[PDB]
C-alpha cells in the first residue's frame, strides 16, 4: 500500500525518465541509485537483454501482461537478491525504450506497474526485511 | 518462463557485493 506507492513512483520514474527524456526523501537516493546501476546492467546487458526481447517479442499490452508472469517466475528458485531486483527494473527500461520506439509509450506506466506488483505484492516479506528501498541504497553503497 | 534474468541478476548481484 504505502510500499507499492513509493515503489511504483521509484520505478514509473525510472522507466519514464530512460523513455528519451528526463513525495519522500529515501525516493530520491533511491531513483539516484537505480540510475547508477540500472544504466549499468543494460550497457553490461545489451546484447543479453536484446535476445530476451527479440524471443519475447513484444508490440501490445498484451505482451507486456505477459512479461509479467515471466518475472514472476525469475524468483521461482526460491532464490532472492537485489541483484535480481535491479535487473528486472532495468529489464523494463530496456523494454519501454523499445515501448516508444513503437509509439506505444502508453504501455510504459502498465509495465511500471507490472513491475511494482512482483516486487510488492510477490516479494513483500524479502523487500520488508531487507530495509525496504533504504536497504536497496545502502546495499548499492 | 525465462529464466535467464537470474543469471544476470545472480551475476550483478555478486560482481557488486564484491569490488
Amino acid at each position: 500500500d504505502e510500499l507499492y506507492r513509493q515503489s511504483l513512483e521509484i520505478i514509473s520514474r525510472y522507466l519514464r525518465e530512460q523513455a528519451t527524456g528526463a513525495s519522500g526523501a529515501t525516493s530520491r537516493k533511491a531513483l539516484e541509485t537505480l540510475r547508477r546501476v540500472g544504466d549499468g546492467v543494460q550497457r553490461n546487458h545489451e546484447t543479453a537483454f536484446q535476445g530476451m526481447l527479440r524471443k519475447l517479442d513484444i508490440k501490445n499490452e498484451d505482451d507486456v501482461k505477459s512479461l509479467s508472469r515471466v518475472m514472476i517466475h525469475v524468483f521461482s528458485d526460491g532464490v532472492t537478491n537485489w541483484g535480481r531486483i535491479v535487473t528486472l527494473i532495468s529489464f523494463g527500461a530496456f523494454v519501454a525504450k523499445h515501448l516508444k520506439t513503437i509509439n506505444q509509450e502508453s504501455c510504459i506506466e502498465p509495465l511500471a506497474e507490472s513491475i511494482t506488483d512482483v516486487l510488492v505484492r510477490t516479494k513483500r516479506d524479502w523487500l520488508v526485511k531487507q530495509r525496504g528501498w533504504d536497504g536497496f541504497v545502502e546495499f548499492f553503497h | 518462463a525465462l529464466e535467464t534474468l537470474r543469471r544476470v541478476g545472480d551475476g550483478v548481484l555478486r560482481n557488486h557485493l564484491t569490488a
